[PDB]
RNA sequence: CGAUGUUGGAUCAGGACACCCAAAUGGUGCAACCGCUAUUAAAGGUUCGUUUGUUCAACGAUUAAAGUCCUACGUGAUCUGAG
């Protein structure tokens, strides 16, 4: 069995025609960052605590625990969302990966789910935000290579945040067969583009970019 | 306002527009050549590239299987993509496809055409625009120029 | 809105002789070296583009009356050889058509 | 005579265009490699910092846009400028420019020959310097002149220190009055026929005209606009980049004119900067790679705590 | 973001913000040069029919970042002096509150639970 | 009267000062805070809602203030048609 390789998401310039000087640049201070902190694997769908530096507390830190909603953002800006329901209270707090006030970031519950980006957690059921605060942290061995959690989720009724159902949003992580109908997905199919999917120059190639990546984050931790 | 727009609108949509480009992709890989007006051939090109890109990428890559069953709509196609042109294309990289300006059509509506050709063909080669040879004036003096860099170097 | 008044023929001609509405003169016509005639030089030439779109019509009509149907595409490569000619040590396992007429000048062995 | 037009291109053969651009890629390299001693040729004579001076500036190239943190925990966003190759072409005197004030002309980056006029070779071709894209004006003191010729680096900013920033907005072409002046449009649906996005009444009845001031849909955006006041924090010697606070007006990789801040309150910032400008040939010790501002939180850092 | 004629949701425990209504507890007026209510914008509430005081403890639009996004446009009632009519608050509120101690004193007294 | 198309409202407002706010002062039956008057100044502002077609008007909450007017009772070849 090999060993497979992670790049974290906010490695990725954009598309953007910017200047590569700049991405650069921004992944050597991100590189230097992270050699003081540690950030470690996560995904959306893990848990984390992270304990910021808070002012104001009774204590100058302050731990806050929550499933990773999303991770938005590319070089020194990324940002990642975490949800909890305190008290019949969710919570959402985006923190910046690479802002100084973070002293730890722990990955409490390192797992994977059918979906890139799971907004739908607001209207999903409160049993599936609400995590112990106080949960023990629980280590992962490398041949689970990140178990997806294949976890179907009720909802509250309609309406929701968002229109889930929509083609746009490619949700596999909820039971529509209890929420909505036949009827209502013959609806929701009409805003369904399948060209995009073999459109072939709408992606993004970023193998060569990748790889220099990798080179440069080698060459830091050598040097 | 549309800054950084990389796809020209055409036909009566999106998803006219990359059935018109199928359409073309379609009648490029059958013959090899075809001519049509600028814009569209422009738009095609990258298609064209992309598509034998993907025939490279192999017969039994189910992604590129996929791919070009959606934009070859002629299905005796794809055989021949992944047997003739990607074959025939191996060491190079994106010199696949050659576009040319022809002269506006004769009818009325005197449109700027292009003609668009899959490189090492079985056709009749294009009056390809040739550079000047060594032995005019200018480069004569140019290769000069070269001989005396040469022997000072 | 109708217009008030009528325009004088001193205005419709300031309007309509202006630099800005008068036609352009092209500055990029040159003459083809091949054939003779004129071609713009951004432009192949009209003549040798209507010889080769012609050539490579009837080579079409010849490989199509090959194909017995509309779905018949070959999967080997193709080569086209003209009366007096025979495919060579790199031709074979190939598809040739056959043309009754002598080669062409510009169409180039390979 | 009917001349036809022509390109550098037109004429060569294939062979000969990649001669033409590597000798022209070689002249760019040595012309550029001639003037990175400035200090040692024929320096102008360099005056004492005076109250009443006025500093050179430099023409950048807008990277993009960072985020920062200052050691109190906020996060501000920089832009990023680049000096790519910022060089003094021409000098002309203060009686002969304006009277108050001499002219200095920066020029921003390279571009090529085959692309310029004929005037304009031939006024690098004297200076000694390959084409240039930008070309602006710098009103200095007397005491503040440098010899054309002088290469400019972004050292000659430094952190913590005030700037104006010149440049061209991002142009939205013609572009309708609610865009243009944030009119409010009318009402969408109660009954309006045609009229969601008119300007409405543009004048009095009495007037019987229009007045010139009106606000009236039309071109919006391709205008020279300056932001006053951007402050420093970071300056990165190794690529000479700048790491202006704020925003700056203009598209991204667009040639921007950097100067000191010409507000009342940053009027006699300039004594502590070096004065005539940076060169890196005079201290015969080359500057950090990065220089902070005393409030910037660095990449490397005890990840700061409150007590 | 609470505005005008926004439907609130009383945190702290009060004999107001308990007692069902079967109108709910609209905000009548912000207390900002702009019409927008923040995490600790004093608005005025229409509650059981009488006019009230309350602090904005929680919103649904996001903010700056790290700072939380609960779920409801949370409020806490206050007096015309600007104490609590509450006596506890269960619902987390924004740690960011405590920067402005001189005059939510009393309010963040009460307070339990901080996020 | 071989047509100068109307109230109110929407959009955009130009102007006057007989100044509501903001600014500099005089007198007070001006101790201070609130006030009452008068002088000078028009670059900039002068809110959101319930009822009413409403201009007005009453009421609720505020604001530094929610000014008086002229402009075909500004503005329907820009809009509405509630009267
Ligand atoms: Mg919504
Ligand atoms: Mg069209
Ligand atoms: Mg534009
Ligand atoms: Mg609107
Ligand atoms: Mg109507
Ligand atoms: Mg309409
Ligand atoms: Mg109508
Ligand atoms: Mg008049
Ligand atoms: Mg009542
Ligand atoms: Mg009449
Ligand atoms: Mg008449
Ligand atoms: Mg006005
Ligand atoms: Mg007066
Ligand atoms: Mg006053
Ligand atoms: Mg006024
Ligand atoms: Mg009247
Ligand atoms: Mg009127
Ligand atoms: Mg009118
Ligand atoms: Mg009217
Ligand atoms: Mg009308
Ligand atoms: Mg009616
Ligand atoms: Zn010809």
């Amino acid at each position: 069995r090999p060993e497979t390789r992670f790049l974290s998401p906010e490695f990725i310039p954009p598309r953007g025609r910017t200047n590569p000087l700049k991405f650069q640049i921004e992944r050597k201070d991100m590189l230097e960052r992270r050699k003081i902190l540690h950030i470690p694997e996560f995904y959306v769908g893990s848990i984390l605590r992270v304990t910021t530096a808070d002012p104001y507390a009774s204590a100058k830190t302050s731990q806050f625990l929550g499933i990773c909603i999303q991770r938005s953002g590319s070089g020194l800006g990324a940002t990642f969302i975490l949800r909890n329901t305190i008290e019949g209270q969710g919570v959402e707090i985006c923190f910046e990966l690479y802002n100084p006030r973070i002293q730890e970031i722990q990955v409490v519950k390192l797992e994977k789910r059918l979906d890139n980006s799971l907004l739908y957690l607001r209207d999903a059921l409160p049993e599936y935000s609400t995590f112990d605060v106080n949960m023990k942290p629980i280590t992962q061995e490398f041949n689970q290579e990140v178990p997806v959690n294949q976890l179907k989720v009720k909802m509250k009724p309609k309406p929701w945040s968002k229109r889930w159902e929509r083609p746009k949003f490619n949700i596999k992580g909820i039971r529509f067969d209890l929420c909505l109908t036949e009827e209502q997905m013959r609806e929701a199919q009409k805003w369904s583009q399948p060209w995009l999917e073999f459109d072939m120059m709408r992606e993004y190639d970023t193998s060569k970019i990748e790889a220099a990546i990798w080179d440069e984050i080698e060459a830091s931790k050598n040097s | 306002i549309s800054h950084g727009r990389v796809f020209r609108r055409l036909g009566l949509g999106p998803e006219s527009r990359i059935h018109l480009l199928q359409n073309l992709l379609t009648g490029l890989v059958r013959h090899e050549r075809i001519e049509a007006s600028w814009a569209r051939v422009d738009e095609l090109r990258g298609y064209a590239e992309k598509l034998i890109d993907y025939g490279k990428l192999g017969d039994t890559n189910e992604r590129a299987m996929r791919m070009a069953d959606f934009w070859l709509t002629e299905k005796d196609l794809i055989p021949k993509l992944f047997q003739v042109l990607a074959p025939r294309f191996q060491g190079q990289n994106g010199g696949y496809t050659r576009m040319l300006q022809i002269p506006n059509r004769n009818e009325q509506d005197r449109a700027k055409m292009a003609v668009i050709e899959y490189k090492g063909n079985c056709l009749p080669p294009l009056p390809l625009p040739r550079r000047d040879s060594n032995l005019t004036l200018l480069n004569q003096l140019l290769q000069g120029l070269r001989q005396d860099q040469e022997a000072s170097s | 809105a109708a217009p008030k008044n009528r325009r004088s023929i001193e205005v419709n001609r300031c309007r309509r002789r202006n630099p800005q509405k008068l036609i352009k003169v092209k500055n990029n016509i040159d003459v083809c070296p091949e054939c003779g005639h004129l071609k713009q030089k951004h432009i192949l030439c009209g003549y040798c583009y209507e010889k080769v779109r012609k050539e490579t019509a009837e080579i079409r009509r010849q490989m199509g009356k090959q194909e017995g149907g509309p779905f018949r595409a070959p999967t080997t490569e193709t080569v086209v050889l003209y009366s007096g000619e025979t495919p060579s040590e790199q031709d074979q396992g190939k598809r040739i058509i056959e043309r009754e007429r002598k080669r062409p000048s510009w169409f180039t062995q390979n | 005579h009917g001349k036809s037009v022509t390109w550098w291109d037109e004429h060569l053969s294939e062979e000969n265009v990649p001669f033409v651009k590597q000798l022209v890629s070689d002249e760019n390299k040595a012309q550029l490699a001639s003037k990175l001693c400035p200090l040692k040729d024929e320096p102008w004579p360099i005056h004492p910092w005076e109250p009443g001076s006025s500093r050179v500036g430099l023409i950048a190239l807008k990277l993009g846009m960072m985020p920062l943190w200052t050691k109190d925990g906020q996060k501000h966003v920089v832009t990023l400028l680049q000096v790519q190759d910022c060089h003094v072409l021409k000098y002309t005197p203060k009686e002969n420019h304006n009277g108050r004030m001499a002219a200095l002309t920066v020029g921003g980056k390279t571009v090529s020959h085959f692309h310029k006029s004929a005037s304009i070779l031939e006024f690098y071709q004297e200076l000694g310097l390959p084409p240039k894209q930008k070309v602006k004006i710098f009103n200095v003191t007397e005491n503040a002149v440098i010899k054309p010729g002088t290469p400019l680096y972004a050292a000659h900013f430094r952190p913590g220190q005030y700037v104006d920033v010149t440049a061209k907005t991002i142009g939205k072409g013609f572009q309708g009055v609610m865009r243009r002046w944030g009119f409010k449009g009318q009402p969408a649906t109660h009954g309006q026929t045609k009229t969601h996005r008119r300007p409405g009444a543009i004048s009095t009845g009495d007037v019987a005209r229009v007045w010139p001031g009106t606000k009236m849909p039309g071109q919006l955006g391709n205008i020279d606009r300056t932001a006053f006041g951007l402050k420093v924090w970071r300056i990165n010697t190794k690529h000479n980049i700048i790491y202006v606070n704020g925003s700056v007006p203009g598209h991204k990789n667009c040639l921007v004119k950097i100067k000191d801040s010409k507000l009342p309150a940053y009027k006699d910032f300039c004594k502590n900067l070096p004065f005539p400008t940076y060169f890196p040939d005079g201290d015969e010790e080359a500057l950090p790679e990065d220089l902070y501002d005393e409030n910037v939180c660095q990449p490397g850092a005890p990840s700061i705590t409150f007590t | 973001a609470i505005q005008k004629m926004t439907r609130v949701r009383v945190v702290d425990n009060s004999a107001l913000g308990t007692t069902p209504y079967h109108r709910p507890p609209r905000c009548i007026h912000v207390y900002n040069k702009t019409g927008v209510g923040k995490v600790g914008d004093r608005i005025l509430l229409a509650i059981r029919g009488q006019k009230k005081k309350a602090l904005i403890v929680g919103h649904r639009m996001p903010g700056p970042r790290m700072t939380p996004r609960f779920d409801s446009n949370n409020v806490v009632l206050l007096e015309d002096n600007g104490n609590p009519v509450g006596t506890r608050i269960k619902t987390p509120i924004p740690s960011s509150l405590r920067q402005r101690e001189g005059e939510f004193s009393k309010v963040l007294a009460i307070a339990q639970n901080f996020v």
